[PDB]
């Protein structure tokens, strides 16, 4: 059944780069909406025991991330439909 | 002409003769309330 | 509502443009229906862009 | 295409049916040989599907019939109307809420009963309202008695037009098929007219009646200076001096200017620290959005010029290549069965009521709602039950279009009977699931249990034992209270106070706390997923099993009530697809029964209770729950217990019909069990050894007594395990909470 | 292509009087003439009478109970309350009887003109011909023309100080 | 059309008492069956007539003893100093007798369609009580027509209250 399984990566760049240069400056992220985590990722990276649940820009900004980064995968595979 | 038929029945004759008999119990109960005698 | 400078009526008929431009190309027949239809659309469009552009930013 | 086919003067309008009992099915018109005819002249009086196989018979039989319920509800709220007109204080309950409690129904003076009449305050007694309807009117802005006397005739009035509406569309007017497989219209006017103009002109009522009343309610003003809501129309300079917004008309509405309409309309949020409600403004705006979303929303279906969908062109585009087919036949589906529209219309309809529970208690929006608890309680706990039952209905209601109405021609290869295919795979992972969250939803408090028994405190799952803190409902609360500012970005506070900031107290009563949410409510929420679960697996068993099970290969053949097959293949009682609704229907009640006791004691313990001076804090059980939820003792002690002292207690009182409510609706509850365990092999033969009594003097019945059957015999078995068992937590949770709120 | 338009032709000549067929937009084409054509008469009428309900609003005898009124807005403002909510209602119970089965009765089929044949002790109205029509046709055109100029007054005193009609002239 | 109106050519009735015509504009006579609505239309213009000569003949001042009128509606002085002497319980109950007696087995003759539903027999008249053709239905039109105009008259002898709060006489003395 996965006829095309071709790229995963142009979702990558079909969403960091759709909400990078969008600032929109009154939410958690004065930034944009990924610069606000990828930013919040080499803080916690090298190896940190911390991150707890009022840890805004990191845990936020994983589901608000993931769920626009799954849904545009999975329009992917539906960017193999015609096809 | 069939609506007396329909008033014959089973359930709207038991319900008005239980709400006659509920209304003599009540209307009894009212009037003469508290018999524990006779 | 102010005349021809840029005011409100100046966006909501380049939206209902643009959107009997859609009703071209959405069952494209030049009916009745495209313009009750598309110019209403058009007329969606524009006060999504109106207010829009009224809440984040300069109108 | 769309027109409108009535057939006129279809049924003569005699009463002469009315003289022929079972005139309706022609497996019944025989007359009783047996008293089984009797009962099956009930259970077969809206099996609407099964008098005739015609669905334009059928299909007047049933759209006539709505408006007899529609008749039965305008007589219902006529006559709550009525009697907070007549009965009721609401006129005294005006003028302080917190202080007199809400009465309408004034029993009449008999034997002893009179001490039913509660001194609830406002001069005059009566049995205490706990269905909220006051909190309904003030929020309506019902101001004298005189407008619920006139509502109340206008429900009479429109209970006529109901009632003469379906006479009228069963005899003398009535449609033909084509007028009813008009599904693209039927959408476009319910999702637009129904709702959208309902929501629409509903925010004219708030706008134009509750704005200034509850204003001026919010101000203090006694019902007597405060003017008619129709004298707020004749002139705004009423209304200006409220908001005034008002004053420059619908100018900036036209012009875009709806910055103006700020004091109308707002998005805050939270709840009004001096009603204890929502605020109106917030209302009132989001019937607005309900309104023009769902005018909007009414408009994607095409019916007479060729712009918007048909429902066909939706279904066939969706042609995935895990099924195959994809959702060709739906709209067949679905415009031919009514059992097919009533599972789905059953179960979005109910979920919408538990969701209707959840949005009443944690987001009170009535004004002094959540000041008097009991209808902050029981509009939660009905909400669910009838949330809970129309949930069942669907698993009825998909299993009869599985066993009548199905039909393997129009339904081949799509995503319906794909499912089918493996509902093995779909059954035994819900057995898996059911049993996983049985022992991890269960067996922690019989781990407790033990732990707590044992006297080992150390192991158990406590806050101070090995803690099972739910993390994902913490995390998202928290997102909740980071709302107002961050993301909800012209917000004020938070979407409610069950999340954030610091509680609402409201005449030295709590209206909202923030809910803390650790370790013993994760275990709960377990039950609720489990007890959710199990449900879900009889009522898929008993829709994918419907038809043609592999224990019994016909299942359509046999019906849908049918009891049994017999005592072959080791016995294979109660296999229907009914029997599976019979058994989703005690695990309803299992499934409620700890939903809601879950909600009232979590919020009796963490919510409500009482303030006092130096903002201290003073619930009603006082904290008791995240040191006493983990186990059963401190469940069954510290709530099932500790709770019923205000019910047995109650004697003598004006509470006591609960504890005649709470003492009979045991009874009821035990009385199922007789036709739950006992079967009618027994009881036919009983019953025959009376019938030689009866014999013997000449006083034979000329319609046979038979026993009930086993269908009959064990849907009275659910009927009074449903009656008795919730007639129990109805008592018991109104007599618990009228003694403190 | 008839005889108004661009080189557009319409199907409708179905009956409805004003042989001009003017149809630019095609509403004919989803709406019947019977229940429109009753729309044109109507609104017609509320022009006739309300252009010159606006020629006596500054004119000759009174009723006697004004003198500030004489303005538009202000009589919609001054009457709406007491005077002029049964001028709403003695011709809403008038229409719930009269309108309601004229119009409800032409669309759903019955064969008749929608003027809804009434009172009349004046007109030729004796022979059957084109003069008839003739008057049908001026009525139409006087209604039209009546409800332009509604738009007239209309917009003779918002964008000229919520004067006059006739004193606009000087 | 049959009617003497916009149009509606003989709906249901015509050979009704319209002297003036059938009037019917809403649709009753489609499903009401028409008999059921005479029964009901003549039972109120007899008991508005009532109720008409009731308003004007005690705006004729007359009492056996009880307060001033200064109105025949607005309930506590006048209806409630009535009923507190318990006494239009029997007038209402004397009527209770009437309508259920030999009112509603006059209703079943309003059923079958055997009744020509006014007809409560009741001719105390000599040369002058028809019972057949002319004076029969062009006097049954005179009970009728001032039964419809006791129906609205009462209508407005009821509401001159806001603006009067006197009595209907006292109208009279007004303007
Ligand atoms: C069908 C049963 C029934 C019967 C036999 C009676 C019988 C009676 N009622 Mg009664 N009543 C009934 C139902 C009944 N009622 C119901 C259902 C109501 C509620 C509407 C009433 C309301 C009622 C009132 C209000 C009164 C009676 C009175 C009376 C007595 C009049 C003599 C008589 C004993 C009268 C009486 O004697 O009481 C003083 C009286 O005043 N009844
Ligand atoms: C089956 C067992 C049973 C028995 C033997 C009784 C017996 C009695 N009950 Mg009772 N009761 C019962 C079950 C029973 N009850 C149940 C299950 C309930 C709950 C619903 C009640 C609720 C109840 C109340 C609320 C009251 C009684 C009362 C009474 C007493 C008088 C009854 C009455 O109204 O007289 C009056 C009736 C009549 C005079 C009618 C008889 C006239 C005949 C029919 C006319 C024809 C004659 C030829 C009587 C001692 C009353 C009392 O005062 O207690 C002592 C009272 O107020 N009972
Ligand atoms: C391209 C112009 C434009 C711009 C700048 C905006 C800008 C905005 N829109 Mg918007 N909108 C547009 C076109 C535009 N819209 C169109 C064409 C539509 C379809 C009709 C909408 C429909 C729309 C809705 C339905 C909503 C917004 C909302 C918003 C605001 C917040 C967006 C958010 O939550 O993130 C923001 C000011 C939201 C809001 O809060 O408005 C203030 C909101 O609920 N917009
Ligand atoms: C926009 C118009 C409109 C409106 C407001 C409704 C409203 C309703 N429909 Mg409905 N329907 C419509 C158009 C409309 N329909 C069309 C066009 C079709 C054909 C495709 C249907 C086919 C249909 C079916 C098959 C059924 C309904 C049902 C219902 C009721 C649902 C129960 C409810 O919500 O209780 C809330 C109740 C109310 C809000 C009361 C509203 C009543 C007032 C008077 C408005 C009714 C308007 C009415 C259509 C006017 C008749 C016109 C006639 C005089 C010429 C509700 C009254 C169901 C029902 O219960 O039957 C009655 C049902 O089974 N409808
Ligand atoms: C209190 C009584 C009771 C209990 C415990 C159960 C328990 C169960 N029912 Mg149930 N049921 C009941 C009453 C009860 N029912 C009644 C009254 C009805 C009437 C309508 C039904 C109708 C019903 C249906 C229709 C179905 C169930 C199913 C199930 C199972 C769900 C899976 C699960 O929870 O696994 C976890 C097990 C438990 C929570 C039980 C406690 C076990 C503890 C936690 C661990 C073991 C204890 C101990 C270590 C044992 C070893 C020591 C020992 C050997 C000495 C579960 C065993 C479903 C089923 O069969 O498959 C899923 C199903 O479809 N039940
Ligand atoms: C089902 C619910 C449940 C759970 C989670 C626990 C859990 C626990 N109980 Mg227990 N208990 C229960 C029910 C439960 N109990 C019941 C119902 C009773 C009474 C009949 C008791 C009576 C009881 C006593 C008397 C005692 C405990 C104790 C304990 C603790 C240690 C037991 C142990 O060694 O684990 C055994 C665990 C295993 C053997 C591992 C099996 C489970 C693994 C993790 C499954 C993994 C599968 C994996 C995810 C598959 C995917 C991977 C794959 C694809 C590769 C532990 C917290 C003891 C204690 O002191 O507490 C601190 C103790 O003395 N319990
Ligand atoms: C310029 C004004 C004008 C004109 C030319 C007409 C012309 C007409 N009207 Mg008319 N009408 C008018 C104003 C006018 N109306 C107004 C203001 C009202 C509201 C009261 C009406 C209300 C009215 C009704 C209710 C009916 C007519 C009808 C008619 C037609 C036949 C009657 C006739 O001979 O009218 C002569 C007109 C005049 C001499 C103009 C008076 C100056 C005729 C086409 C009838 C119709 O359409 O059916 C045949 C009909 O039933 N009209
Ligand atoms: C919901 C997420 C489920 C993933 C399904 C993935 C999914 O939807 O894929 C979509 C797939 C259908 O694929 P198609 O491309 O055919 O879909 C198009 C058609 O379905 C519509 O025409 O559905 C299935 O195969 C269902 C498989 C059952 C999968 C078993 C898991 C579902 C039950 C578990 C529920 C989990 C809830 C977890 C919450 C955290
Ligand atoms: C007094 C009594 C009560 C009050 C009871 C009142 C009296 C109830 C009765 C009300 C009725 C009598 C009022 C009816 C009014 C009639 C309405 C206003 C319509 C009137 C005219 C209609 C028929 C229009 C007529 C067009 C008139 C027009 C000129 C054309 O030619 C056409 C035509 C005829 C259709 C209480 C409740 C107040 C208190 C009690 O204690 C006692
Ligand atoms: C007939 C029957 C009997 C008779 C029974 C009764 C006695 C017959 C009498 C019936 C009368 C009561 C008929 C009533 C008719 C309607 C009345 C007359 C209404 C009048 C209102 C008119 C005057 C208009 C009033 C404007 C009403 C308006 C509101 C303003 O304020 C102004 C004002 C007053 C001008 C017998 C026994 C006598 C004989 C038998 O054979 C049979
Ligand atoms: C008790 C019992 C019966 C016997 C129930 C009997 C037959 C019904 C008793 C109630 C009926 C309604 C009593 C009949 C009374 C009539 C209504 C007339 C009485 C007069 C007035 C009440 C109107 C079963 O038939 C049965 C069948 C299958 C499983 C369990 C059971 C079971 O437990």
């Amino acid at each position: 059944y996965p006829l095309n399984p071709a790229v995963i990566f142009i979702a990558l760049i079909g969403w960091s780069a759709v909400a990078a240069i969008p600032s929109n400056i009154p939410v958690l992220g004065g930034t944009g909406l990924t610069q606000a985590f990828l930013a919040s990722i080499q803080r916690l990276l090298a190896q940190y025991p911390t991150g707890p649940k009022l840890d805004d820009p990191f845990w936020f900004y994983l589901i608000v991330y993931h769920v626009g980064l799954f849904a545009l995968l999975i329009f992917g595979q539906i960017g193999y439909a015609g096809y | 002409m069939n609506l007396k038929k329909y008033l014959s029945t089973a359930p709207v004759v038991a319900t008005l003769w239980l709400f006659l008999t509920a209304g003599i119990l009540i209307e009894l109960n009212r009037f003469f309330p508290d018999s524990l005698f006779y | 509502m102010i005349t021809i400078p840029y005011t409100i009526p100046t966006i909501m008929v380049i939206s209902n443009l643009v959107g009997v431009a859609v009703g071209r190309y959405a069952l494209g027949r030049s009916d009745l229906t495209q313009l009750i239809a598309s110019m209403c659309f058009g007329h969606i469009i524009g006060v999504g862009i109106v207010l829009g552009l009224s809440n984040m930013g300069v109108i | 295409q769309v027109k409108v086919v009535v057939d006129r003067d279809v049924v003569p309008t005699s009463f002469e049916k009315w003289a022929k009992p079972g005139h309706f099915s022609r497996s019944l018109a025989k007359g009783p040989k047996t008293t089984t005819w009797i009962w099956n002249l009930h259970a077969d009086a809206h099996d609407f599907d099964s008098h005739t196989s015609s669905l334009e018979e059928v299909s007047r039989k049933i759209f006539s019939a709505h408006f007899g319920q529609l008749a039965i509800i305008f007589i219902w709220l006529s006559g709550m109307y009525f009697h907070g007109a007549r009965f009721s204080n609401y006129v005294a309950w005006l003028s302080n809420p917190t202080g007199i409690k809400p009465s309408a129904q004034v029993v009449w003076p008999i034997v002893g009963q009179q001490i039913l009449n509660a001194d609830v305050g406002g001069g005059m007694q009566g049995i205490q309202i706990t269905s909220g309807l006051f909190q309904l009117w003030r929020a309506s802005g019902i101001v004298n008695e005189l407008q619920l006397y006139v509502t109340a005739l206008g429900g009479l009035g429109m209970a006529g037009l109901m009632i003469f509406a379906g006479w009228f569309h069963y005899h003398k007017a009535a449609p033909k098929l084509e007028w009813f497989q008009n599904v693209e219209s039927m959408l476009n006017h319910h999702l637009a007219g129904l709702l959208g103009l309902g929501s629409l002109s509903w925010a004219g009522h708030q706008i134009h009646v509750s704005l200034p009343i509850n204003k001026l309610l919010d101000a203090g003003v006694a019902p007597s200076s405060i003017p008619l809501p129709h004298e707020f129309i004749l002139n705004r300079n009423l209304m200006a001096e409220l908001y005034p917004s008002f004053q420059q008309g619908l100018v900036p509405f036209f012009t875009l200017n709806w910055k103006q309409y700020s004091d109308i309309l707002t998005f805050k949020g939270g709840l009004s620290p001096v009603t204890g409600g929502l605020w109106l403004t917030d209302v009132a705006h989001h019937h607005l959005a309900i309104a023009v979303l769902f005018l909007v929303a009414g408009h994607m279906y095409r019916t007479n010029w060729g712009i918007g969908h048909s429902i066909k062109q939706i279904l066939e585009a969706h042609k995935g290549p895990l099924t195959g087919e994809g959702h060709k036949g739906l709209y067949e589906i679905l415009t031919t069965s009514w059992h097919a529209n009533l599972a789905i219309n059953l179960a979005m309809l109910g979920s919408l009521s538990i969701i209707v529970a959840h949005h009443m208690y944690a987001m009170p929006p009535y004004p002094y709602l959540a000041t008097d608890y009991p209808t902050q309680l029981s509009l939660f706990t009905h909400h669910m039950w009838i949330g809970g039952f129309c949930i069942v209905g669907a698993g009825a209601h998909a299993a009869i279009y599985m066993v009548r109405d199905y039909s393997p021609t129009v339904n081949f290869n799509n995503v319906l009977d794909r499912m089918i295919r493996h509902r093995d795979a779909i059954i035994s992972h819900l057995n898996w699931v059911c049993i996983f969250l049985g022992m991890h939803s269960f067996g922690l408090y019989i781990h407790n249990d033990t732990m707590r028994a044992l006297g080992r405190a150390q192991d158990m799952f406590s806050d101070t034992a090995i803690q099972l803190q739910p993390v994902f409902a913490q995390w998202i609360q928290q997102i909740h209270t980071l709302a107002p500012g961050n993301t909800a970005v012209n917000a004020l506070a938070t979407a409610s106070y069950a999340f954030g900031a610091d509680t609402v107290t409201v005449g030295s009563k709590i209206a909202m706390m923030p809910i803390k949410l650790g370790t013993a409510d994760f275990m709960v929420h377990h039950i609720h997923a489990f007890t959710i679960h199990v449900t879900t697996l009889i009522l898929l068993k008993g829709v994918l099993y419907a038809r043609n099970s592999r224990l019994i290969p016909d299942k359509a053949n046999l019906g849908f009530r049918f009891p049994c097959d017999g005592p072959g293949r080791g016995g294979t009682c109660q296999v229907s697809a009914w029997d599976h609704v019979f058994l989703g229907l005690f695990w309803m009640y299992n499934a409620l029964s700890i939903v809601i006791f879950h909600f009232s004691w979590k919020m009796q313990s963490d919510v409500w209770g009482t303030v006092t001076s130096n903002g201290a804090i003073s619930h009603i059980t006082g904290g008791n729950f995240a040191q006493s939820a983990i186990t059963i003792n401190g469940w069954l002690r510290d709530f099932l217990w500790a709770q019923a002292s205000q019910v047995i207690q109650s004697y003598g009182s004006s509470l006591s019909a609960y504890g005649l409510m709470f003492l009979g609706a045991h009874f009821v509850w035990a009385f199922s069990l007789m036709f739950l365990f006992s079967g009618r092999g027994y009881w036919q033969e009983l019953i025959e050894s009376i019938v030689w009594a009866h014999n013997k003097l000449k006083v034979a019945p000329a319609i046979a007594p038979r026993a009930l059957s086993i269908t009959q015999g064990r849907a009275v078995g659910v009927a009074h395990y449903l009656l008795g068992g919730i007639a129990t937590t109805w008592a018991f949770f109104l007599a618990r909470i009228i003694a403190v709120g | 292509v008839p005889f108004a338009p661009v080189p557009e032709a319409v199907r409708e000549s179905g009956l409805a009087g004003s042989e001009a067929e003017f149809d630019p937009l095609m509403i004919t084409s989803y709406l019947p003439i019977s229940w429109m054509r009753e729309s044109e008469v109507k609104h017609g009428r509320i022009a006739m009478l309300a252009f010159v309900g606006t020629l006596a609003q500054q004119a000759y005898q009174f009723p006697w109970y004004k003198g500030a009124p004489t303005t538009l807005v202000g009589a919609h403002d001054h009457f709406v309350t007491t005077a002029l909510a049964q001028i709403l209602l003695f011709t809403s119970a008038f229409e719930i009887v009269a309108g309601v089965p004229a119009a409800i009765q032409t669309v759903r089929g019955s064969g008749r003109l929608p003027g809804y044949y009434g009172f009349d002790p004046l007109g030729l109205w004796g022979k059957d011909e084109a003069s008839r029509k003739r008057m049908e046709l001026a009525e139409v055109k006087n209604g039209r023309l009546a409800m332009i100029a509604m738009l007239a007054l209309w917009h003779q005193e918002v964008l000229s100080g919520g004067m006059g009609v006739i004193e606009q002239l000087v | 059309p049959s009617m003497p109106f916009l149009k509606r050519p003989s709906k249901l009735d015509g050979s009704l008492p319209g002297g003036e015509g059938c009037f019917d504009p809403l649709g009753f006579t489609e499903v009401f069956s028409l008999e059921w609505l005479r029964e009901a239309e003549i039972k109120h213009c007899r008991v508005a007539m009532l109720a008409v000569l009731g308003v004007i003949a005690q705006e004729f001042g007359t009492f056996d003893f009880y307060n001033a009128k200064s109105k025949l509606q607005l309930s506590p002085d006048l209806h409630n100093q009535f009923v507190q002497n318990g006494a239009l319980q029997q007038i209402l109950l004397f009527v209770c007798a009437w309508e259920f007696i030999v009112g509603l087995p006059a209703l079943i003759e309003s059923v079958n369609g055997n009744r020509e539903p006014g007809y409560f027999g009741f001719d105390p008249l000599k040369l002058g009580g028809t019972v057949g053709s002319a004076q029969w239905k062009r006097m049954q039109a005179g009970e009728l027509r001032n039964g419809r105009l006791a129906m609205i008259a009462f209508g407005g002898f009821f509401h001159q209250q806001l603006l009067t709060k006197q009595g209907i006489i006292e109208q009279l003395a007004h303007f």
